RNA sequence: GAGCUGUAAGUAAGCUUUGAUCCAGAGAUUUCCGAAUGGGGAAACCCAGCAUGAGUUAUGUCAUGUUAUCGAUAUGUGAAUACAUAGCAUAUCAGAAGGCACACCCGGAGAACUGAAACAUCUUAGUACCCGGAGGAAGAGAAAGAAAAUUCGAUUCCCUUAGUAGCGGCGAGCGAAACGGGAAGAGCCCAAACCAACAAGCUUGCUUGUUGGGGUUGUAGGACACUCUAUGAGUUACAAAGGACGACAUUAGACGAAUCAUCUGGAAAGAUGAAUCAAAGAAGGUAAUAAUCCUGUAGUCGAAAAUGUUGUCUCUCUUGAGUGGAUCCUGAGUACGACGGAGCACGUGAAAUUCCGUCGGAAUCUGGGAGGACCAUCUCCUAAGGCUAAAUACUCUCUAGUGACCGAUAGUGAACCAGUACCGUGAGGGAAAGGUGAAAAGCACCCCGGAAGGGGAGUGAAAUAGAACCUGAAACCGUGUGCUUACAAGUAGUCAGAGCCCGUUAAUGGGUGAUGGCGUGCCUUUUGUAGAAUGAACCGGCGAGUUACGAUUUGAUGCAAGGUU
RNA sequence: GAGGGUAGCGGAGAAAUUCCAAUCGAACCUGGAGAUAGCUGGUUCUCUCCGAAAUAGCUUUAGGGCUAGCCUCAAGUGAUGA
RNA sequence: GACAAUGGUAGGAGAGCGUUCUAAGGGCGUUGAAGCAUGAUCGUAAGGACAUGUGGAGCGCUUAGAAGUGAGAAUGCCGGUG
RNA sequence: GACUCGGUGAAAUCAUAGUACCUGUGAAGAUGCAGGUUACCCGCGACAGGACGGAAAGACCCCGUGGAGCUUUACUGUAGCC
């Protein structure tokens, strides 16, 4: 939603996988990827901020 | 990072799978040297030292990396880490046995 | 933390757990020329003096100190002249000189080529060269300002104002400012009146010259009188200066997790299968393409020493607020004006503001300036004395990095013992030249030859990889060959077509050609070219509409009387 | 023959435009500097559609330019063109 | 199935192949990659393939970007050979 | 010296070349074109009529709103001097 102390600072190994903070999200890899896993907190805020 | 009077297993050489000691270590080309492994044939003409010099056959150096330090209670090759007790730092083999293979 | 004695193999003696060689901090050594400085001088040399000392019976020699010029500080001495001053003689001092990356800055001095389709005012431009002085930043700077409403407020820099107001042989072309939005935010010390000593004239008076202390601005502050406050703030970059008490950052380095087996292979990091760490799937090396083989990375620690930031205390320092303004002071050859001139975007014009040269030349709080000449009224602010951090401009380097940047005719001129060979008397020009393999395993031996080379053998997966060394294309010079040529007129082909030889990415097959038709190469330049017009010896390689900023146009895509940073 | 002096807006000359590091109507070496050039030469891969002019006016202009004229895509107007 | 049109310079207008690098997806590579040589094959052009030798390690193909992008002439420059 | 044999061995030039003459046509003077005529392939020794032969981006002439040096009662300036 905005931070992640671990989620961050996990999951910065694997190939294939991105940890975006929900206002740093740009356009190139919302469209590399192929699967949005996304919390229930940032869900509701990003219709609130962009729309 | 093996010392002069160790006793290790190869891994990938013409020769691979032979045990045997290491005689030197030339720690700026890091090529270390094994009896038994990859002779190497020269030949050397008649010299101020041979009295009409010849062929022969002599092991020569191989590359630091193809060759593990093997563990002595257990004989399987490992990889060693270091750890330091009391003064100084030793060799774990990091199979729980610490060696003793210097001298 | 086990080998080392440079680049650099070979030696031959040696060093090394009693801790080497290397890595970091600190100290001793630091010959000689160089601003060269004891005098000379062709830079790397020559000749001395002065004290001490070695030495020889002395003379010759040697050794370490010592002596340039301005400048300052102290005595000596002191002329033409008698009083003193230049002058002269000794002793201390280390102030200067030279060099710099001269990249960036500040002042002194300052061209032309070119554009105007020529050219003189103008512009190229106060640009390049030259010289002077400093700094890690310099300059600017605390309103004699901007402004006109209601005013707000030191300087610098970025965006807009805007290619507008304007300047101009009104041509080419130059070209602002405030208001506004931000960056980063400190304001202060002297001069004077007056007062307290000091000295002098020359007396208990005055004047003058120092020393403190007092005091530094315009809603008018200060002197002088009135009354009331003090061991609480401020600081070693502005404001006055030095230094002990105590957290970080640099200059070496530690630890640092996870794998096997088969196959082809000279050798696996590859293929197939079975596993494992992951705050570690950055990167490189290892006989091919490795997260788990090595050096590493993520994350953690370390610092005898020596510097830089610095927090704290310790020290220096230090009284600040009000009123009366009935008197006294507020930066003199200054501001201004006349005369020629430079700068202000502004070419002397209607020409304010600003500095320099020559010459005349004011008033002082009822003052003095400035609001694009000047006068009047109204608003604003107090020159002729000083000091100043941050925002900002630069890299010859140092540390750690990154790149739709080059991969040896590219990249710096310079990957290679480069500003070197080499050319020039000189100032100055200025090249070419990378690759054996995984490892030197660098061909023991046999043979011809004086050797160089060469054929065998031999190492190696490969020597058709042999130290002119990976790969090896074209020009070009060669070797036996299948068809074809000695009665022929030729921009060399093309289209018919005989005979003989070969059999394909198997298709209306490939090579050769006795004989017939048809016919003057290419590019630039031209009214026109085979042209006897130009250009090319041939084969490789390199080599010519690009980018930033704008203006106008169609094509695209958002939104719609709204669009946009 | 040996030492020395005069340096480019300058020097030397029994004067010729001679000499000044195989030269000179103003030396060489850097830097402004990729000066300017209305003038020559050069400009690299292929195929489809359409395709001119060498004239007029004015110029320190006649081998250059600007405008009209002649071609080309794109929109329109659409019966005005032969 | 028609119906017409297709010489061509300066020049204007479209559709195209190839070279180097990046992004994403998807592959081929010691059972032999890129280049090099040879061949009677395929597309309307530029060009694309496929076998066979030599070669010893890093390349294609589709989509989409960015440009130091193409060679036969400049008395071009450099290196070779006549 | 040239010439023959033994030694060593360059250069300017050069689009490719198996390179005949006549009359004519042509950018108006042809080894290459039309029409004839005459000539087997191959080299050495000489001669100089052609190849508008080579050597220098014609100095002569004429152009450029190109530069230089010189002159004068050209224009505008200036060091000096009264
Ligand atoms: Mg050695
Ligand atoms: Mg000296
Ligand atoms: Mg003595
Ligand atoms: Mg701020
Ligand atoms: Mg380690
Ligand atoms: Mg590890
Ligand atoms: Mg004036
Ligand atoms: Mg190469
Ligand atoms: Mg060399
Ligand atoms: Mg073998
Ligand atoms: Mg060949
Ligand atoms: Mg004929
Ligand atoms: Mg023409
Ligand atoms: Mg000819
Ligand atoms: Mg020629
Ligand atoms: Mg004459
Ligand atoms: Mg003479
Ligand atoms: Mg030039
Ligand atoms: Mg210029
Ligand atoms: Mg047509
Ligand atoms: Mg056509
Ligand atoms: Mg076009
Ligand atoms: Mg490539
Ligand atoms: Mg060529
Ligand atoms: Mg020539
Ligand atoms: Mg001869
Ligand atoms: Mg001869
Ligand atoms: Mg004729
Ligand atoms: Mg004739
Ligand atoms: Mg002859
Ligand atoms: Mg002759
Ligand atoms: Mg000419």
């Amino acid at each position: 939603e905005n931070e992640d102390v671990n989620v961050e600072l996990s999951a910065r190994n694997i190939p294939g996988v991105q940890v975006t903070t929900a206002q740093g999200l740009n356009v190139l890899d919302i469209t590399n990827a192929d699967s949005l896993v996304i919390t229930e907190a940032a869900a509701k805020k990003v219709e609130e901020v962009l729309g | 990072h093996i010392k002069k009077g160790d006793n290790v297993k190869v891994i990938a050489g013409k020769d691979k799978g032979k045990e045997g000691k290491v005689i030197a270590t030339l720690p700026k080309k890091d090529r270390v040297v094994v009896e038994g492994v990859n002779i190497m044939k020269k030949h050397q003409k008649p010299t101020q030292l041979n009295p009409e010099g010849g062929i022969l056959e002599t092991e020569a150096a191989i590359h630091v990396s193809n060759v593990q330090l093997l563990d002595p209670k257990t004989n399987e090759p490992t990889r060693v880490g270091y750890k330091f007790v009391d003064g100084k730092k030793v060799r774990i083999a990091k199979k729980s046995g610490e060696e003793i293979k210097s001298n």
